[PDB]
DNA sequence: TGCATGCATGCATGCATGCATGCATGCATGCATGCATGCATGCATGCATGCATGCATGCATG
DNA sequence: CATGCATGCATGCATGCATGCATGCATGCATGCATGCATGCATGCATGCATGCATGCATGCA
């Protein structure tokens, strides 16, 4: 009964040569990870990181310069859960302990430790007296200490984590080795063979959970004979335990009575989520599933849902079947352990470094008309419009706010709209723009209705919250929306309180929420039935009142005047689209998203501020706006009334217009390109 | 599928079967003979079990480990080396089972001291076999004929005593009415059925202390085990010390044992059993085959036979001949005629009649010391049995019975009662022994060779009065034995002289060579008589009719009976094939000293 | 007198609200079963009383 | 005065009885264990209400 199995996988060399690679780097002063680990001793750390590549480069390097090595990187990659435990104690046999003197405000975790260490000593030089004292080289006389003494397991002080990574291809590519559990790999692709490796998979972030401590192992204070109990559990439940378990309450007639105690327990960070399928690699008549991943420790409050993230982990069952009828024996339901997050579309306002940054930046800056050359870049693939990319090139800054303090803030947004049909291919740039700007939504009329966009209530999961929806998802971002001549009326005045910022108002039945948002609002409606008809007036053709379009600072119309001289350079335009892949041809070359991204963000830090001359240009610039304006009066072609709202956006505007140039220059051609973008935006209906 | 420690028992076995290389000629011979054994018996007309003799020697030389795993958990080595020799016997060309020889200080204990200690392990005990029981086969596998579907069917049987793992007991009951309903007749035959067998040992007598109760185990056998020994001998077994059964834990002791996985080895005692697995090289018989060129060899073994005794010279030389035992010819549908010679000794004491006795004991074969008394089954077996299984009458063979093919010693003839001796003329005349009693009448064989040794009946008077009475015994027992020698008590000086340096250099061609060159006469060297033999023996047979009678008496024609016994005996030393006129000058010679 | 436009009204497509329905689980009740006790039975084992054997004696023998 | 025979007595062993001592058969008695049900918790289906929209009708205009 039970036999046994020898397999080629050994754990004694393997513990051997990893102390050395865990001791001997040098390549990237002294040791790499022993002053990462006395930068643990330091007690300022919580993870470990491990990648392959250093482990292939060591085991590129003891190869060519010695015997042999055992291979390491498969060997980890095959089973991949003992490799956790048997490499962090190896850990714990080297370490700068006394690096530094302890802080009296470190950390409430870090005195408790320090204690244990203490005791664990001190209770170690108390029995190493009695024997020496009763005699009858000293090695034996240390084991005979050894085993004679119950003592706190070092399991049980740790204060560390640790994560591994996975290898690029790009040191694979050099020397090709078990390369394969970095493949962007699909949920479909997850056949039932992959259980214990490691993988990377990737998806969209949907339905996060919230972060709530996981009890790990439980203290009981015994209160008689003074011992301290301890109980791991594995399982989803447990239960407490009896009255003692001492060596000193046994073989004894009264026992005592625990309780367990809390600021003793071990406790971890847990939350999960569900990984949705790419909806690219789906084949032609399926419907996406769907993935739970659990997330322990460091690595938690770091994804945020609606994203694209590469997840790379180790795939272990869970032990659960469904219902009790329609259990075949052995049901096993499997999960995914996160291990590395490694996002798609790096978000904003994370980074402080700026060293590499500017070894792209600044090649960026030097390279000379670089205003004209972004809003030519962002969407390229149409023809003309130039103006009017370059006026979203502007709706990609914002980034600018100011509280009075104990009032009002004033909200850095711009909401540009645009009118015209059809021919104009305006959804080319819809898709365009919430695809390459962090968190973006794309939205369409119909398809939310007034209860949809906003926030919902149902009953929680695992761990009666609030589920929200896209314009809950897609603040601090824009959001792309898609025929608002046909929303609900009640959707209509939800998106008046957008243009207070922040507001949302729920007066449900038993919701009395006014929930925050930081969003961006892009429109494009339809005009009316015809084209262009200059018999009609402007708000004759518009299906919306002018309340809304005073609410909207910049507006567009998107004519189609069949010109004969405008064809020729649009027909080579799209002709060439289709002899190739790329569009400019040997006057300028186009800037790829994640680079821009950057150069914009690094904007985003630099508020510039205004100065007393510009403040002197603008007033009697108003006056010109205010007089004009109001000589008219009448449903012609112009518009009817010029309101403060225009001048508060423009001030804004030359704000952002002086982000772009990174300087805090605020000065007079700063103010006179942004009355030019009000001029020509405004009236394009002449011709 | 074996576990990796199955298999590595097997490799570093396997090892050391392909490191020495003698016990794979064995095997061969094994399967060889075996097959020219079924190629007679399946060519003209138109038994060898499975286990091979590994030492105790090598493997300390070569796996201390594996010499150490034995001797403490046997139940782990035994099974794959086994399997691993039986794929030696499929590689090359059943059970194939092993002996285990091999003497070892560490657990030749006795039994008396075992219990309690060294269980499940292999212990060598020795001792004596004692109330043998009956000898049973064992169902296994079971044939079973249905009669609509016309098939046959399989099921076999196990028992927790082979086996020697405790493995999980699925016990099945003997099938009936199977599948759908048709009648499960019963076969045999092609149901197979193996032997099986239970004993006792007591331990050794002389190894005992003085007075105490003796206590004992029990011996289970196997298949090619069952029968080797009768109850009464000594007999060294070598096997495994298991303990089996639930002790007394189900619902006042339990945990009874036995001893299982054995080989069995008879040993020579003093007075009982074999000595004759003395073995014979061809250094051995090459030494006999230069001895028996010679001429004079006789009176070399003659003056061999007294190695602290000076003289009596004709006397040794008829100790030669009783060892010989001269020819046996039973006749066609008619009677046997008794070979073997018996005689006995008188003299006054002292005078190495005691010195005799023992080296006739030891030096020869399957002999019993028969001293005082011999009431009440010596020569019977008294058929006392109350044997519990069964109410029925056996038999425990008597010495008379045991001695056969052998040699009885009687010490002090004179005092033996006429109870017994009406048994003595039915023992030594007619080589049998019938007892009818009211259980069962009975008759066996026992032809035994005897050697008595009597007083004078007051004094030394030897010479004095008369030849006649000097011993007042029965008329027929003076007929029962062969030569009746008469010892004096010479007084002299230059006879004391010699008897002078002979015991002072006694306190300050061999032995074994001897019953070497004795048991290999037995079997290779009766001789038949010639046309030679005839002539002297009548005109000397008349003679002693026509004037032995006016000196002594009595003569009988079964004095020429003897006649023959002793040229016959004397080819046998010699190892010719004819018989000499010589070997008659020579037994003519022996009757003369005997008598006159 | 014929026609385009604004206003009143029914329709059924999504959110609250009510209830029927399906599944997990700890406990009180009934029944198969081991265990103590004495019996009829079957069979081995000790024992004491009278006869043949050994020795002393009277008689005869030479 | 030195042996042989008939006579009488003392004594150890064979065994057919009485009695104690191992297996099955039977019966009364008390401990423990599988399990269906009352209870509680989680979930899907159907109706009234708010209403954008299509439609019929009243209206002034060329
Ligand atoms: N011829 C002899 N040579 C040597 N020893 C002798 C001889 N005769 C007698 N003995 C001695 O006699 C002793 C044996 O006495 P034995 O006559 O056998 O006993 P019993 O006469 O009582 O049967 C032995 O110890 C032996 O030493």
């Amino acid at each position: 009964a039970l036999p046994s199995i020898q397999l080629p996988v050994d754990y004694n060399n393997l513990f051997n040569e990893i102390t050395d690679f865990l001791v001997t780097f040098k390549q990237d002063k002294g040791p790499k990870y022993m002053a990462m680990l006395q930068k643990v001793a330091n007690r300022e750390l919580n993870s470990v990181i491990i990648d392959l590549d250093d482990i292939l480069q060591y085991q590129n390097e003891k190869f060519l310069q010695g015997t042999q090595a055992d291979d390491l990187v498969s060997a980890i990659q095959q089973n991949a859960n003992h490799f956790t435990e048997l490499f962090c104690r190896a850990i714990d046999n080297n370490m700068p302990l006394p690096t530094k003197e302890i802080d009296y405000k470190d950390d409430v975790l870090d005195v408790i430790l320090n204690q244990r260490r203490l005791r664990n000593e001190r209770m170690l030089s108390d029995r190493t007296n009695e024997i020496r004292s009763e005699n009858l080289m000293n090695d034996a006389l240390r084991e005979v200490v050894e085993d004679e003494t119950e003592l706190f397991p070092p399991n049980l002080t740790r204060r560390y984590f640790l994560y591994f990574k996975p290898l690029s291809q790009n040191c694979a590519r050099r020397y090709r080795k078990k390369a394969i559990s970095s493949k962007p790999l699909s949920v479909r692709q997850i056949k039932g063979d992959f259980l214990g490796q490691l993988i990377t998979v990737r998806g969209i972030i949907t339905r996060v959970s919230d972060v709530k401590p996981a009890v790990e192992v439980i203290a009981y204070t015994c209160d008689q004979c003074g011992y301290e109990v301890f109980q791991e559990v594995n399982s989803r439940t447990f239960t407490p335990l009896s009255e003692c378990t001492s060596e000193e309450c046994s073989q004894n007639q009264t026992k005592g009575q625990l309780f367990m105690s809390t600021r003793a327990s071990k406790f971890s960070a847990f939350q999960e989520c569900k990984i949705q399928e790419l909806s690219q690699q789906v084949p032609v008549g399926h419907i996406p599933r769907s993935l739970n991943i659990h997330v322990n420790g460091t690595l938690v409050r770091s994804l945020s849902p609606g994203d694209i993230v590469d997840v790379t982990g180790i795939f272990l069952p869970a032990p659960y079947t469904g219902f009790k009828a329609l259990k075949a024996g052995l049901l096993t339901e499997t999960y995914l352990e996160a291990q590395f997050v490694r996002q798609h579309k790096k978000k904003f306002a994370s980074f402080s470094l700026t060293s590499d940054v500017e070894e792209r930046v600044m090649e960026l800056i030097t390279s000379g008309d670089v205003y004209n050359r972004l809003a030519k870049s962002i969407a390229p693939e149409i023809y003309g419009n130039l103006d009017v990319k370059k006026a979203l090139l502007l709706l990609l800054v914002g980034g600018v706010d100011k509280r009075v303090g104990d009032g009002m803030k004033i909200r850095g947004d711009i909401n540009v709209c645009l009118m015209g049909d059809p021919g104009v291919a305006k959804s080319q740039l819809l898709k365009a723009i919430c695809k390459i700007s962090p968190r973006g939504v794309y939205t369409t009329g119909k398809g939310s209705s007034g209860v949809g966009l906003t926030a919902a209530v149902m009953k929680d999961p695992v761990t009666m919250i609030l589920e929200g929806g896209a314009l809950v998802l897609a603040d601090n971002g824009i959001c792309c929306i898609d025929e608002f001549d046909k929303m609900d009326e009640s959707d209509r005045t939800a998106i008046h309180e957008v243009m207070e910022q922040q507001t949302i108002s729920i007066s449900k039945a038993g919701i009395n929420t006014t929930l925050n948002a930081r969003t961006s609002i892009l429109a494009a409606a339809n005009p009316l039935y015809g084209r262009y008809n200059p018999r009609l007036s402007p708000l004759d053709n518009i299906n919306l009142p002018a309340a809304l379009l005073s609410r909207f600072d910049i507006l567009f119309l998107m004519l189609d005047i069949p010109s004969r001289d405008d064809d020729e350079k649009l027909a080579e335009h799209v002709t060439y689209v289709h002899m190739h892949n790329k569009q400019p041809d040997l006057d300028f070359t186009p800037v790829e998203p994640s680079k821009m991204r950057e150069y914009i963000a690094y904007a985003k830090t630099k508020r510039p501020v205004m100065s007393e001359a510009v403040n002197d240009y603008v007033v009697q610039a108003y006056i010109r706006l205010r007089q004009d304006s109001k000589r008219e009066m009448d449903s012609k072609f112009s518009f009817g009334q010029a309101t403060p709202r225009t001048l508060l956006g423009i001030i804004r505007l030359s704000q952002a217009l002086a982000k772009l140039r990174l300087a805090d220059m605020v000065d007079i051609d700063d103010v006179e390109e942004a009355l030019r973008l009000v001029r020509v935006s405004k009236e394009s209906l002449y011709q | 599928a074996p576990d990796a420690v199955f298999g590595d028992r097997v490799r570093r076995f396997q090892e050391f079967l392909d490191t020495f290389t003698s016990y794979r000629d064995s095997v061969r011979s094994i399967q060889v003979y075996n097959s020219n054994n079924a190629a007679n018996y399946n060519d003209d007309q138109d038994i060898l079990p499975h286990r091979i003799i590994i030492s105790l020697d090598d493997l300390r030389e070569f796996d201390r480990s594996f010499w150490s795993g034995i001797l403490v958990e046997p139940a782990y080595f035994i099974p794959p080396a086994e399997k691993a020799l039986t794929d030696l016997a499929d590689s090359m060309d059943h059970p194939w089972k092993l002996s285990f020889k091999g003497s070892f200080g560490a657990h030749a204990l006795s039994p008396r001291t075992l219990t309690a200690q060294h269980l499940n392990k292999l212990v060598s005990v020795e001792g004596i076999v004692t109330k043998t029981s009956l000898v049973r086969p064992k169902l296994i596998r079971s044939v079973h004929y249905a009669a609509k579907t016309g098939r046959f069917h399989y099921r076999d049987y196990t028992d927790a005593t082979t086996t020697l793992t405790t493995r999980i007991p699925t016990p099945a009951i003997y099938p009936t009415e199977d599948t759908e309903g048709n009648k499960l007749t019963t076969e045999y035959g092609y149901s197979t059925f193996i032997d099986h067998q239970r004993i006792t040992v007591q331990e050794m007598p002389e190894m005992a202390p003085a007075g105490q109760l003796p206590r004992s185990i029990d011996v289970i056998l196997d298949d090619d085990l069952v029968d080797k020994t009768k109850p009464g001998d000594r007999v060294n077994v070598v096997g495994v010390f298991k303990s089996l059964g639930a002790g007394g834990m189900n619902q006042l002791i339990g945990f009874k044992t036995l001893i299982l996985g054995n080989t069995v080895y008879p040993l020579h005692a003093r007075s009982t059993g074999v000595a004759a697995r003395q073995m014979l090289t061809d250094f051995d018989i090459r030494n006999i085959n230069k001895l028996s060129k010679k001429k004079d060899i006789f009176d070399i073994l003659s003056q061999s036979l007294a190695p602290s005794i000076y003289g009596h010279d004709h006397i040794k030389k008829a100790i030669l001949l009783m060892l010989m035992g001269g020819v046996e010819k039973n006749l066609e549908n008619g009677s046997h005629l008794r070979g073997d010679i018996n005689i006995l000794m008188v003299g006054d004491p002292s005078t190495a009649k005691s010195q005799l006795l023992r080296f006739v004991l030891n030096t020869a074969s399957l002999a019993i010391a028969t001293t005082g008394r011999g009431s009440s089954g010596v020569g019977l077996t008294a058929a006392v049995t109350t044997d519990r299984e069964t109410g029925e009458r056996r038999l425990e063979a008597g010495a008379m019975v045991l001695a056969d093919r052998g040699v009885v010693c009687i010490d002090e003839f004179d005092k033996m009662t006429d109870v017994d001796r009406v048994a003595i003329h039915e023992v030594m005349e007619q080589q049998t022994v019938t007892i009818a009693k009211a259980g069962i009448h009975t008759t066996l064989n026992a032809r035994c060779s005897v050697i008595a040794a009597a007083n004078p009946v007051f004094g030394q008077y030897d010479v004095n009065r008369d030849p006649h009475q000097n011993i007042a015994l029965p008329d027929s027992l003076l007929s029962r034995f062969d030569l009746l020698f008469v010892v004096t008590d010479d007084i002299n000086e230059i006879r004391d002289r010699s008897i002078s340096e002979h015991v002072l250099r006694t306190h300050r061609v061999t032995i074994p060579f001897l019953r070497k060159y004795v048991q290999y006469a037995k079997e290779r060297v009766i001789p038949q008589l010639t046309q030679e033999a005839i002539n002297v023996i009548v005109k000397n047979y008349t003679d002693l009719r026509n004037d032995d009678n006016t000196k002594k008496s009595p003569i009988t024609a079964r004095t020429l009976e003897t006649l023959i016994r002793l040229a016959t005996a004397h080819a046998k030393v010699r190892l010719s094939k004819t018989v000499n006129k010589v070997d008659a000058k020579v037994a003519a010679n022996l009757l003369r000293f005997a008598l006159l």
